[PDB]
């Protein structure tokens, strides 16, 4: 085996030597620890053939770092390949000394990128750039020792407009690695420059032309109206990434554009019909495309304001695209589409997902507080799905309901009736505690609150600190408002909390509540049951501050994690 | 009494699967994939011992496929081994040369030799030989 | 003949429009 | 900015890996399986992994998970782009996607791989510029790639100069259990196939709304795609400063432009479905299909599925037009036609027994989706004007183009 | 394989 | 009448979990077919490709009917699929096994071996609140006997019934006395268990 | 297709029919699948499930399903309702207190599109003590003459004596079988 395959190495035989490069590459697919053998392909490493140049070259990249002492012996043959009459030797070499993980291999290499990086051939340009950047983020000051910034900023300014863009893409990756001093920034002759080879870059080079375009900061209404009509093209382009690159730079661009100008008016028609066909894309970019259109939905709410139909999850939609349509539903709702988004919830609530029924309860509730005017369609999508007979559609309609009788309680007394029975059995805790303080707090519709709390306080010791606390504070409510039939109940829920009850902060709310009680019971009614301001719903708008660095940092993972850059790094 | 014994593969595939103890379908399952799980994640020096739930749950495997069982904390855990290993032999002389193939294709046979041997999580038959006729016997009948 | 709509000749500009 | 795109398989075994930038370490790849895994039977599984600091990103494939991990914030949308673009390459190349051929061209991946991208920028994404310069059975890299046309390849020589067109028309309809359609949208596809001699520059013309209000003949009928996208080829200068289509058309078929715009008329099929489905005793199938559509347009190979019951069994079919097959697979009935006139209208009526004991579980209503596909037909209206070929040459072209329409996302809620 | 083996070899 | 081993065959040849499943539903499908139509000649196969699927992973609820159905039957292997059915996929909280209480009954009394000493086993291993209740009096009458491969199955029945209903063991205190001298060792240690439970 | 086969097995009987054993406890519906089945009153426990047999008359194996009249039995016929092609219902003419009891339970099984193509088959058991009724106040209460499409005709059968049985199955017969 190994044996055979050295002896096959160390022959003077083409086809041997083919079928032993063979045999080890794919022994090294397979998971075979070739590593020891790759001193003795060092020796049959020249070869005229270029099958086997190439998984030599191969076999050294991966065998690099494991064998850094045995690739001090392939030094001279880069060199000699390097000058090799062919392109694509000349490229398959490049690619191997800046893929090389050596820290002794890459200072001997300066010389064949400095010949390499003037070379005449885009590809070999390409190749250069591409090596020159992984030395700079292998060893940055080897990179600047060498001087190869010069040589990238001169690379834009030159034809093989796919060569300009890859030496481009990489001036902007070591300046994303560099700490900002002595930045490779541009003056509006470079833009336009960039701009005019746009039109000729390739799929791959039009995302590293609009990435430069990222970091510039436009100064004048004319070089960003410039840059809006060069970028509106952009749009047009089948590539997702193009168009999301543009959609990136157009929203950074629009932070300094003036909304008196028509141009801030037609960027933001010609936007909508891009994010319309970037919602129809495949699933992998659906996500991104969701997140994207999330972060500039904070910036731009106006833009996708008739983009409603499109926001409803296809039946084959996944779970995670489900879940941004309905996040795009609750961020883009709206009184004129209440109806449809009403409808979509209660057409998505009968759904066999539990997360994904549990995720559109919690939308149409946001949406029923956000705005009032579908407050009582809301309760009744509420009430109709707690009649549906779903454990956890009957939990997340009494949650939704607990929430908006402490948002909205001022007519929320007509549920009163019809929430004291409706399957309070359920020993779920948010529903449980939900029930129990809106029976506390809406204690004037029930004739028979009092039986109703009787049967929660045979495990109140026992039930839940929170449980027990809602249920402390109901039974104190009660007793304020209708003391007559409550006056036993209040006496037995301060000796359960007051002797039986070990917690702490259980244990202080009882002894609190038995002292206003037996202080003053007048004062009670105005101390307990007060009438509470209105609650402050927590927002869900980013920050300005994050919302105008998200802008830039448009199509990265930051974008789908909703986190700062600078917080999801390691 | 054991709760439970169950024939799960290394590839998590279960060949063999007996509950004493009346339990739900989809907690069943969830309860198979842990124990599934859990050996699936064991090493080889881990003693084949795990007090899971309270429950001597107790892999061990002479092949590529593995057994667990099941049984209270009031008997000795050599017991449960022993018995296990006794199982085993005595499948494989009512088989003969007993494999992964043919413990799929022999599942009825299978499940009727554990009901023969132990039924309702208890030793039923302490004798080797005496199993074995029967279960000829009651296999000669059609 | 192929399913899906026979293939038609294609003109080369629009005459009308000059 | 993915560290290192590899190609796994369904075993959790990776079929192939090439790492571009050496960041990340190559054993991630083995955490990668229990993290799915998990993620899966907890339904937080997405396409964009996450193993501490390094996100690896992953594409549901054919038969592997082309899963590409990434350390730094690298562009999602271009790791994206890269995959979609590999995954064409290897299907361009590779007939079947699958483990036969993920380990039978390795030494032509191997050097694919390379060629394709380096330091984590993808750099060759054409299939015919890379099938040029790598080969399974080297020269120097082609002239096309470095030159600005890199989407049609000089010298190409043609006995005959025909491109054959196809007018894909996709009819989806979204409407609800209540009857009405909510997502009623119309995607075009104008494809065409061109194998002529040379690079000529197509100047694609037809009948666009926009247009004809520019040309001032917007009274007649003109088609008004709300979104619009150009091919690579396309130019997309002339088509902002003049809607001219003028690029230069690929040796092959390629998608120039692809028209997508709201449908605002009625649906080409109307199918009325009704469940008479008894408690644990029958079920019934009153299904209706009247055929909207033109009565000059057949309507070929039209399956309309119903979702019959999962546990339902022993059913009976009694239709008027039209085989009804049930497929266990598939856990419905679809209601499939060979020719579907238009204004036909096909009334069947299922009825089949469920079983005693009732089921521990819910299985949902899926919504019933139509398989209808009626060639010759132009729903939208948008009729071609004319394709400016020109070669420096010289050559009389003789270019063709049908229009096809079929059913997309044509699902019916279920009741 | 690792199916066909005897689950004792005896 | 598919065959329990080419069910196994064509499971093992699916490799994808959608294939394995889809080929799963067929099975189940025509298991469901063939149920409906009542067929009794093939039983024994359908009741072993049902038993597969539900070990695999697959619900089993119409396959209930159709258990119950072959309990009662005369067939021995169909006596023996029914209660393996009844074993695996029949349970307290089922509900399904109240109708096999006669069934276990009339089989109680039966003079075939196999087949009382099958329904004990089955009886045991799915023992009930209400199943031993009208199941109590037939244990005790077979504790009592003097079969040594009976003898065990008796005992095993009365520590069940012990263990479901701790209130019915006064009535197994005679029926274990003098109960030591077996020579059996199948017999006496399911006496010292009976013993020891008690 | 040929047909040859077919009517070779029916030119010498092939032809089987069905038939359902239902009604209230202690009402003779067990002793009456016996008497048909086997033709002796044998005493038996109370049936707790179902019991299931076949009879051969006139050349038809009339195969019957004795199901107990047990409260925790009386919900189990459901399961023999499907594949199911005929009914029969065990009165208890003996038993006035139940005899509201039976005659809700045979309502409540014919009120079921399943059970449908089953004829009504009401036997008026217990016809051995002079507290029986006739063949029509039985009907008359428990409503037989009003149930439009179902063909339930009222026999009064002693299984005691094991009169009335040939009857019934005749009867029955006819309305499964309607050829010569
Ligand atoms: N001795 C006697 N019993 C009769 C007569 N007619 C009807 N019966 C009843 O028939 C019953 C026979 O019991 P079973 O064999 O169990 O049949 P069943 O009446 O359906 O009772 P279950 O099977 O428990 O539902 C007796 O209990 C009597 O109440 C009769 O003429 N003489
Ligand atoms: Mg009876």
């Amino acid at each position: 085996e190994i044996f055979e395959l050295k002896a096959e190495l160390n022959s003077d035989k083409k086809e041997k030597k083919k079928e032993a490069v063979k045999k080890v590459i794919a022994s090294m697919t397979v998971g075979k620890d070739v590593s020891a053998l790759f001193p003795d392909v060092v020796n049959c490493m020249q070869t005229d053939n270029l099958e086997l140049k190439k998984l030599v070259y191969l076999y050294l990249m991966n065998y690099a770092k494991s064998q850094p002492d045995m690739a001090i012996m392939a030094v001279n043959t880069f060199v000699k390949d390097c000058e090799d009459p062919n392109p694509l030797i000349r490229a398959l070499a490049v690619r191997t000394m800046g893929c090389i993980r050596v820290d002794k291999i890459t200072e001997y290499l300066c010389e064949p990128l400095r010949k390499c990086l003037k070379d005449e051939d885009p590809y070999v340009r390409k190749t250069a750039a591409v090596c020159v950047a992984k030395l700079h983020d292998i060893n940055a000051q080897l990179v600047e020792d060498q001087g190869f910034l010069d040589t990238l900023k001169d690379l834009i300014s030159d034809s093989n407009p796919m060569v300009v863009a890859n030496a481009v893409a990489a001036l902007s990756e070591i300046a994303e690695s560099h700490p900002s001093s002595n930045l490779l920034d541009l003056n509006p002759q470079s833009i336009n420059k960039l701009l005019t080879a746009l039109n000729e870059c390739t799929e791959w080079g039009q995302i590293f032309i609009l990435d430069c375009l990222a970091n510039y900061m436009p100064k004048d209404d004319r070089e960003a109206q410039s840059i809006c009509e060069r970028v509106t093209p952009r749009l047009s382009h089948a590539n997702s990434a193009v168009v999301l690159s543009a959609v990136k730079v157009l929203m950074k661009f629009m932070e300094m554009l003036s909304k008196d100008l028509d141009y801030y008016g037609t960027l933001l028609k010609k936007l909508a019909p891009p994010l319309v066909t970037l919602l129809s894309a495949e699933p992998e970019l659906q996500y991104v495309a969701l997140r994207n259109i999330n972060l500039i939905v904070q910036k731009r709410p106006e833009i996708l304001k008739h983009e409603m139909k499109v926001f409803f999850v296809k039946y084959n939609d996944p779970i995670y695209v489900k879940l941004e349509k309905l996040d795009i539903m609750i961020r883009l709702a709206s009184q004129a589409n209440i109806a449809q988004v009403l409808a979509e919830l209660r057409e998505y609530a009968t759904e066999v997902d539990v997360d994904f029924v549990r995720k559109a309860v919690r939308a149409i509730g946001r949406c029923a507080i956000k705005v009032e005017q579908s407050a009582e369609r809301c309760v009744s999508t509420l009430l109709d799905l707690i009649q549906t007979k779903v454990n956890y559609v009957v939990q997340e309609a009494i949650v939704v309901i607990k929430d908006i009788f402490r948002k909205y309680p001022n007519k929320y007394e007509s549920v009163i009736a019809t929430l004291c029975e409706n399957l309070d059995s359920l020993d779920e805790p948010e529903a449980r505690a939900a029930m129990i303080w809106i029976v506390g707090e809406y204690a004037e519709r029930i004739d028979n609150a009092d039986e109703l709390l009787e049967s929660f306080l045979e495990g109140f010791h026992d039930k839940s600190t929170q449980v027990q606390l809602q249920l402390l504070t109901a039974i104190v409510k009660l007793f304020l408002k209708k003391p007559t039939e409550t006056q036993e109940l209040v006496q037995q829920v301060l000796s359960l909390a007051t002797q039986d009850s070990d917690n702490p902060d259980l244990r202080d709310r009882g002894y609190i509540y038995w002292r206003l009680l037996s202080t003053d019971p007048v004062a009670a009614k105005e101390v307990v049951l007060a009438e509470k301001p209105l609650i402050s719903e927590e927002t869900d708008l980013i920050e300005p501050t994050l919302l105008d660095e998200l802008i830039c940092y448009i199509g990265t993972l930051a974008s789908v994690y909703h986190k700062p850059p600078s917080a999801f790094v390691e | 009494m054991i709760h439970f014994i169950l024939l799960f593969s290394r590839q998590g595939k279960l060949r063999l699967q007996k509950w004493y103890i009346t339990l739900p379908d989809k907690e069943r399952k969830k309860i198979t994939r842990e124990i599934v799980q859990i050996i699936l994640s064991r090493g080889h020096r881990t003693s084949s011992f795990v007090d899971w739930k309270e429950l001597k749950l107790v892999y061990k495997r002479y092949a590529s496929l593995y057994f667990c069982c099941a049984i209270e904390n009031q008997d000795n855990e050599l017991l449960t081994l022993e018995i296990v290993h006794r199982y085993v032999e005595l499948l494989d002389k009512y088989f003969g040369n007993v494999c992964e193939l043919d413990i799929i294709f022999n599942f009825e046979k299978a499940y009727f030799i554990l009901d023969e041997f132990i039924i309702g999580g208890e030793i039923q038959e302490t004798s080797k030989k005496i199993a074995v006729k029967a279960i000829e016997d009651s296999d000669m009948l059609q | 003949d192929r399913k899906g709509g026979s293939y038609s000749q294609a003109a080369g500009s629009d005459s009308a429009q000059s | 900015s993915a560290s290192a795109v590899y190609v796994l398989d369904l075993k959790g075994k990776v079929l192939i890996c090439r790492n571009y930038r050496g960041d990340v370490d190559m054993s991630e790849v083995e955490h990668f399986m229990p993290i799915l895994m998990e993620k899966e039977e907890e339904g937080m599984l997405s396409p964009i992994l996450a193993h501490g600091g390094v996100r690896f990103m992953w594409i549901k494939h054919n038969n592997l998970y082309l899963v590409a991990t990434s350390k730094k914030n690298a562009c999602v949308s271009l790791v994206f782009s890269f995959l979609y673009k590999v995954v064409q390459v290897f299907s361009e190349y590779f007939k079947e996607l699958e483990e036969e051929s993920i380990r039978d061209n390795f030494v032509i991946i191997y050097e694919l791989l390379d060629e394709l991208m380096d330091f984590g920028y993808p750099q060759t994404t054409d299939s015919k510029i890379l099938q040029e310069y790598i080969t399974q059975e080297a020269p120097r890299p082609p002239a096309t790639v470095t030159n600005a046309v890199s989407w049609r390849s000089e010298g190409i020589k043609y006995r005959k100069n025909e491109v054959f067109l196809d007018v894909i028309e996709a009819v989806n309809l979204l409407v609800s259990a209540n009857g009405n359609v909510l997502r009623s949208e119309i995607v075009g596809s104008i494809k065409m196939r061109v194998f002529l001699s040379g690079m000529p520059e197509l100047r694609l013309g037809l009948n666009d709304k926009v247009l004809f209000d520019n040309t001032g003949r917007g009274k007649s009928k003109s088609v008004e795609l709300e979104d619009v996208k150009f091919h690579q080829c396309v130019r997309l200068s002339r088509f902002e400063n003049d809607r001219t289509i003028s690029f230069i058309p690929p040796d092959g078929e390629f998608e120039l432009m692809s028209y997508r715009l709201n449908t605002h008329v009625k649906p080409l099929i109307w199918i009325e479905s009704v469940i008479e489905k008894h408690s644990h005793s029958r079920i019934e199938y009153m299904v209706k299909a009247k055929s909207q559509f033109k009565r000059r347009s057949t309507a070929n190979n039209v399956e309309i599925h119903i979702p019959v019951p999962n546990d339902a069994d022993s059913p009976k079919f009694k239709t008027t037009v039209g085989s009804v097959k049930w497929v266990p697979e598939n856990s419905e009935i679809v209601w499939s036609v060979k020719s579907f006139p238009g204004g036909k209208e096909y009334l069947m009526r299922a009825h089949f027994g469920l079983p005693s004991v009732e089921a521990e579980d819910k299985e949902g209503k899926p919504p019933i989706s139509v398989k209808f596909e009626i060639p010759y037909f132009t729903t939208s209206g948008i009729q071609v004007r004319y394709l400016k070929i020109i070669e420096k040459s010289g050559y009389q072209a003789l270019p063709w183009v049908r229009y096809i329409t079929q059913n997309g996302d044509y699902q019916l809620r279920t009741q | 394989k690792g199916e066909n083996t005897s689950l004792l070899h005896p | 009448p598919i065959r329990l081993r080419e069910l196994i065959r064509t499971i093992r040849t699916a490799r994808t979990q959608a294939e394995e499943r889809e080929m799963i539903q067929k099975e189940c499908a025509a298991i469901r077919s063939s149920f409906r139509e009542e067929d009794n000649t093939y039983r024994c196969r359908n009741v072993a490709k049902l038993l597969y699927m539900h070990m695999l992973g697959y619900p089993a609820h119409f396959g209930q009917l159709e258990c119950l159905k072959l309990i009662a039957s005369q067939k021995f292997t169909d006596k023996r699929i029914g209660y393996l059915g009844a074993m695996l996929l029949l349970d307290e909280r089922q509900d399904v096994h109240l109708l096999m209480t006669n069934c276990i009954k009339n089989d109680l009394n039966h003079s075939t071996q196999f087949v009382q000493g099958l329904a004990l086993c089955t009886l045991g291993c799915m023992g009930s609140s209400e199943m031993c209740r009208d199941l109590a009096g037939e244990v005790e009458k077979l504790l009592k006997t003097s079969n040594s491969y009976l003898r065990k199955k008796a005992a095993l029945c009365a520590v069940h019934v012990i263990r479901k209903v701790p209130e019915l063991m006064e009535m197994f205190l005679p029926a274990t006395k003098n109960l030591l001298n077996e020579k059996n060792h199948g017999v006496l240690h399911t006496s010292v268990v009976l013993l020891t439970e008690m | 297709g040929n047909i040859f086969a077919n009517l070779f097995k029916g030119l010498f009987g092939k032809k089987e029919m069905r038939i359902l054993m239902v009604g209230l406890d202690a009402a003779g519906k067990t002793t009456i699948l016996y008497k048909l089945k086997l033709g002796e009153i044998v005493t038996t426990i109370p049936t707790i499930g179902f019991n299931v047999e076949t009879v051969e008359y006139k050349n038809i194996s009339f195969t019957v399903w004795d199901v107990g009249g047990q409260d925790k039995i009386r919900p189990l016929w459901r399961h023999y309702f499907q594949n199911t092609q005929g009914l029969i219902f065990v009165v208890d003419s003996n038993d006035r207190e139940r005899v509201n009891e039976a005659r809700e339970e045979l309502m409540r099984m014919l009120a079921e599109d399943e059970l449908r193509d089953a004829v009504l088959l009401v036997f008026a058991n217990k016809q051995d003590l002079p507290n029986a009724m006739n063949a029509a106040e039985i009907t008359d209460k428990l409503g037989l003459h009003s149930l439009r499409h179902r063909n339930w005709y009222i026999q009064a059968t002693c299984a005691t004596s094991g009169d009335g049985l040939y009857e019934g199955l005749d009867w029955l017969s006819n309305q499964l079988r309607n050829q010569k």
